[PDB]
Order: C-alpha cells, then structure tokens, then sequence
C-alpha cells in the first residue's frame, strides 16, 4: 500500500494558495505533516480535515474517494517547506512548497548532448538534455528513442531560481549502456513548455 | 506539556551497532505507544517500529526485522532504539514519536528534536568527467559516478562566471551521484577560446580538470 | 503432542481449556505476499475491550472463556491498523493439559486444525489469498513474550516458542 503525492515540487510566491494532492491505495485516516528546514516535522492535519494544535484556519484538508488535498489558503514564510502525507505507518514521497519570484514568461533554449566517446568505451552512454532559462518551472521532458517513449531510465534536476534571471534551468540525464545505445541509431528529446507554441524537439543520429 | 527529549547526533562506521535514547515527560509514560521514524534526505519517511511501554510489547517494521531492536525503561521514562549492521543507506535523522491521542497511534503530534546519524564508508569514488559538446552554443561537463557528496565545479579556473549553470546531483540506481554542469557561450567562440571545467571533489581529494572541445 | 517449557511447574487443576488468543500483526508492508502474526502484544485494555475473556488472567491465550457457536471469529477495532490487537475466539476449545511435572502437553494435530481455521479467517479479512506466518513474539517482558497466566493466586510462565512457529499457504 503506497501513497502518491503530486506535485513533487510545487513552487509559488507568498500570498497565494498552495494545493497538494495525496493518492491513497486503501482506507484509513490520513494525516498531513509540514517539515520546515532543519526543524522537526509538524502535524498539520489529521483524520482528513481536522487541524492539529496551533494550526491556523488557512490550512484545510479535502477528500474525494481515494484523493486527499491539503490547501494552504494564504502562503506565509513559515508555510514554505516540505509536506508529507501519511496513512498508518506509511508516508507519501513529499512535496516542496518553495518561493518563486513572478516574472515574465520565457521559453527554454534547448540543447542535446550525445555521449562522450570515452564513456562509450567504458561501457556506458549518457545522453544529456539541457533546458536553459525558462519560466515557469513546470515543464515536461519526454525521452524518445527511434520515436518510442522511455520511462525510469532517465533522471532530472532543476537549478535554484537564478537571482539575475529569475529563471529556471533543467538537466535531464538519459543513461544507457553501450549495447542498447548503439542498436537504436537515432534519439530525440521532446520539450513541452508554457512559453512554447509547439513541443520543440531536439534530435540526432549516431 | 509533552516533551520528547532524545540523544545527541552520532557518527558511526559501516557495520557497527547504534543505540539512541529518548526520554519523555509531560505525560504518563506507560500509557502511550512510542514510535521511531527515520528521515533520509531526498527519501520517503520510514517507520521503524512501535513500542508499548506497559509490557514492552513491540512491533518492528518488516524491512528492518533482523537488525532493529527497541526497548524501554519504565522508571526513568525512556525508550531506546538499537540498529545493528549499519550501512550507508541508514544515514538518517532518527525521531521518536507519540500520537496526539493515547491510542490512535498514527497521528504523530509529538516529535523529538531528532538524532542525526552519519555512517560514512572511508571508501570514496572519484568523479568521472565527460565533456558535452555541440546563434549561441552550449558545452558542458558530466560529472558521473562519484561518491559521496559534494563536488564543486567551475570554469576556466573562475574566469567564466556568466552563463554557467551547475546542477544538483542525482542519485542513480548505482548508488553513485552524477551531476551536470553546462555553460552557454557565443557560437563563434567555439573556435577562439578553449573551455575547461574544474571538478573539485574533496571527499576523494580528486580535482579533475577537463576540456570541452567542439 | 507438543509440550511446554513451564516455570514454575503447574499443578493438575491448572490444566484447562483454551478459548481464544491475542495476535499482534507485524507492521508491513514489503510486498503483500504474506502477513506475520505473533502472540500477545496486547495491553490489558485490549483484552478487556475484546469481551470474550473468562475469569482467568492470561497473556497470549484466552483461557476459561466463552466460545462462539460455529466458526472461529476474528475481531479487531481496525484490521488495517497494526497497532490494534486481533481477538480470536474459537467454537471448539483446545484442552491444554499440565502434568504437574513442569511441561504442559497439548494436542498438536488439534492445534494445527484450529490454526488452519484462524489462517482461513485471517485471509477472509486480509485479502483472498495471502500466505500466513505465525512467529514467536518480537520481544518485551516475560509476561508478554511467554504465555503467562494466573492459577489460584499464583503466576505461571510457559513458553509458546514451540507453539507459534508455523506457515500456511492457499
Ligand atoms: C479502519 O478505519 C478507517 C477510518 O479511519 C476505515 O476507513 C473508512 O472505511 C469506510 C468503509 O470501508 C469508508 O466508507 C466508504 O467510502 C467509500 C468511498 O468514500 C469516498 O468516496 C465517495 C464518493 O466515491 C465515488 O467516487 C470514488 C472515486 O471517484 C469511487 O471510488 C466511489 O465508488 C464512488 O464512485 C464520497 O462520497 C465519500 O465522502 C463521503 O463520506 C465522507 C466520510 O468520510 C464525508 O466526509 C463526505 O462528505 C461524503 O459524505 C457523503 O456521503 C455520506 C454517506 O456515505 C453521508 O453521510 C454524507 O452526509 C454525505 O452525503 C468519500 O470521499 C464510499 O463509496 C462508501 O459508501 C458506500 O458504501 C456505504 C456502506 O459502507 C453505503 O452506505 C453508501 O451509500 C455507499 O454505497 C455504495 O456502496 C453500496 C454497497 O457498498 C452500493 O450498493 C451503492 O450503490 C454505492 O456504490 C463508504 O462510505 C471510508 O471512506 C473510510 N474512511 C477513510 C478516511 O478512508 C476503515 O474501513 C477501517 N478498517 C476496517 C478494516 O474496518
Ligand atoms: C479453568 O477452568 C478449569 C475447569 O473449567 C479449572 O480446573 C481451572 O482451575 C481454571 N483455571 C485455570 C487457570 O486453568
Ligand atoms: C474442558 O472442557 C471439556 C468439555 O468442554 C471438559 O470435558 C474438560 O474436562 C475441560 N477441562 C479440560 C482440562 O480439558
């Protein structure tokens, strides 16, 4: 029995509502814990919608079927941090309400990097997808090999919102080994973003 | 006013045993079931077991079944957690908790300040640096398969500041961190200027310098 | 016929019928292939809340208590809650016999039959078909770990380590 929280990282400015979702796989009262940086985690909501001690009415829990929502009506500094959902002994992966300076929308400049030949000798092969200077942080990257989607073989990372830019950059590390890699000749990285009219694709041949 | 005061942070070597105390006052100790939860960075919270003080009844989480043992002392109002056969995975901040109400066990209102443990194998893995090469162009370095955190990269020994983005490391299934560090430069510049990234990894004392040739 | 290491040796009149028992359920989950069950792990409030008890004060095993009609009946406040004790009541009792020599004998085949009934009912509650493991207690005081009961104002400690060491499939 597992608990799935979405989104993984929710980011937005102070003074606006934050909404977190937790999908359950079984019945049983569900709790919500806030964890500020460096501090012990704090019980926010229990039994679905009832608030614990010292929790303001800006926090509310909502449930429909197997889905649970924690909505924080008015974001204050103390609310930012990482939230977990719980059902009996099991926890959700977590969500990270972090600050986000609002600015104009910027489309990502995309680059694709074929694996180093020396790495290819070592037996492995890492294709990298770079997305630079885009707003907002929410953006989807899709790995296709010979026009075929891939799952779980890839990993991601996003920069802190760069002070000058107020803009996010993302790196997607697609990892394979020499065998599978050489077999498929052609690879493509697909980027879908708010500031983008059409899903920009960046590809290459072996 | 319930208080859960626990032991101070520890450093342990891999394969060793660990004992942590947690004494509590503000409520009648024998009444409420006590739990242990470890929080690993970038990892799901994990419940270790509960311990019912009246008779010392105990329920260990199944993944930890062999290596976890927790006991209690009724008279000084305290509970002890013991973790044997430590592995680098087991580095976490360890909390003792008690529920809001005395027996619905799972609404953890009360937490200790936490006891951070750090098992770190003297075995370290040097970074493997692999170049990334192509209006404007981008070229970078892939710092793959190193251990443990952290590494600090730079460019041209610090001559390059603008356009450089170093990314938070990523834990591959290998158990080894791999991050990337890219920089955007003019397309013309590819021929004119040489671009060297400087990977500095203090845990292994390795300091790799790598060139990104077009 | 399984015997019990018992301290101290229990006189013949202490020999009695077993009515039910207390099972604590090991916290999951791994993969829902199997479930682990252990005796006791139940506070006195759990025992009282169970309401099947007789006169005899005991841990792990209900003694001299009321039987339930036809099928073995399992009850808990919430089965998905592993912090809550599972109460098991039997339609057919199991006569635990103490010689007075220090070892309490018991019908092994009969206890196998009752256990199979319990496992069947546990599957009914915990999903159509999960393999069920019966292991000895995780730890605690002798009264919780060992089967402990009171006879004539005197306490006795018997080890159910031999008892709870089974595994059932379906
Ligand atoms: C251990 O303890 C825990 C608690 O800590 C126990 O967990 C509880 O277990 C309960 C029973 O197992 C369980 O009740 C269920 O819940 C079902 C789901 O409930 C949610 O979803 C409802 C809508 O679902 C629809 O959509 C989803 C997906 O979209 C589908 O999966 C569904 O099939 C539907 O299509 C939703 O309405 C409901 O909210 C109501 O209830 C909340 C209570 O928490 C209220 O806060 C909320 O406002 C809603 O209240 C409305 O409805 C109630 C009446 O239900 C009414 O009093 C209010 O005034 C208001 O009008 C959740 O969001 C749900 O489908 C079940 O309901 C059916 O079965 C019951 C009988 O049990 C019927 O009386 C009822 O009419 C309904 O009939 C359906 O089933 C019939 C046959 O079963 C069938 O004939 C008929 O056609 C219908 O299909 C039932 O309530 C709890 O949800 C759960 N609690 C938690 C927190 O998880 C756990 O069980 C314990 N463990 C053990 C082992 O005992
Ligand atoms: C239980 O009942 C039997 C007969 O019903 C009796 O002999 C015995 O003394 C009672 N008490 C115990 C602890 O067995
Ligand atoms: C247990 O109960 C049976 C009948 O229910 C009875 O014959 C027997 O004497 C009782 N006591 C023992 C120790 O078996």
């Amino acid at each position: 029995i597992v608990l799935t929280q979405s989104p993984g990282t929710l980011s937005l400015s102070p003074g606006e509502t934050a909404i977190i979702s937790c999908r359950t796989s079984q019945y049983g009262s569900l709790a919500w814990y806030q964890q500020r940086p460096g501090q012990a985690p704090r019980l926010v909501i229990y039994s679905g919608s009832t608030r614990a001690a010292g929790i303001p009415d800006r926090f509310s829990g909502s449930r429909w079927g197997p889905d649970y929502n924690l909505t924080i009506s008015n974001l204050e500094s103390g609310d930012f941090g990482v939230y977990y959902c719980q059902q009996y002994e099991f926890f959700g992966q977590g969500t990270k309400v972090q600050v986000d300076i609002k600015r104009t929308v910027a489309a990502p400049s995309v680059f694709i990097f074929p694996p180093s030949d020396e790495q290819l000798k070592s037996g492995t092969a890492s294709v990298v997808c770079l997305l630079n200077n885009f707003y907002p942080r929410e953006a989807k990257v899709q790995w296709k090999v010979d026009n075929a989607l891939q799952s779980g073989n890839s990993q991601e990372s996003v920069t802190e919102q760069d002070s000058k830019d107020s803009t996010y950059s993302l790196s997607s590390t697609l990892t394979l080994s020499k065998a599978d890699y050489e077999k498929h000749k052609v690879y493509a990285c697909e980027v879908t973003h708010q500031g983008l009219r059409s899903p920009v694709t960046k590809s290459f041949n072996r | 006013q319930v208080q859960l005061v626990q032991s101070g942070g520890q450093m342990k070597k891999p394969g060793e045993s660990m004992r942590i105390s947690c004494r509590a006052s503000g409520y009648e100790f024998i009444d409420c079931t006590l739990n242990w939860i470890r929080l690993a960075p970038g990892k799901r919270p994990e419940w270790m077991g509960w311990l019912k003080p009246r008779g010392g009844a105990v329920n260990y989480a199944r993944p930890l079944q062999g290596r976890v043992t927790m006991t209690r002392d009724v008279y000084s109002d305290t509970a002890f957690l013991e973790l044997r056969s430590l592995t680098v995975d087991d580095t976490a901040v360890y909390f003792c908790t008690r529920g809001k109400n005395c027996d619905y066990n799972w609404d953890f209102e009360h937490w200790g300040r936490g006891t951070p443990v750090i098992v770190s194998s003297p075995s370290t893995k040097g970074p493997s640096v692999f170049p990334l090469a192509p209006g404007t162009a981008a070229l970078g370095c892939l710092v793959k398969d190193y251990f443990p955190e952290p590494v600090t990269v730079s460019w041209n020994s610090g001559a390059l500041t603008s356009g450089v983005h170093t990314f938070p490391a990523v834990l591959q299934s290998s158990g080894l961190y791999s991050l990337s560090s890219v920089v955007t430069v003019p397309s013309s510049s590819l021929g004119t200027q040489t671009y060297i990234c400087n990977v500095n990894h203090k845990p292994s004392n390795t300091k790799v310098d790598k060139k990104v040739e077009p | 016929t399984i015997t019990l290491p018992c301290r101290p040796a229990p006189p013949p009149h202490c020999s009695s019928n077993i009515t039910g028992l207390i099972l604590t359920r090991d916290g999951g989950n791994s993969n829902a292939e199997s479930e682990i069950f252990r005796p006791g792990g139940g506070d006195m409030r759990d025992i009282a809340r169970c309401q099947i008890a007789g006169t005899v004060v005991s841990s792990q095993l209900f003694l001299n208590g009321s039987l339930a009609e036809e099928e073995v009946v399992i009850r808990s406040v919430n089965f998905t809650d592993n912090a809550k004790s599972i109460c098991v009541q039997l339609a057919t009792s199991v006569e635990i016999a103490c010689t007075g020599a220090g070892h309490c004998a018991i019908s092994r085949a009969k206890w196998a039959n009752t256990l199979k009934q319990i496992a069947s009912k546990l599957r009914e509650q915990f999903g159509n078909a999960k393999t069920i493991i019966f292991k000895q207690s995780s730890g605690g005081d002798p009264e919780i770990v060992t089967h402990w009961f009171n006879c004539g104002g005197e306490f006795f400690y018997c080890a159910s380590t031999q008892l709870f060491a089974s595994t059932w499939f379906a």
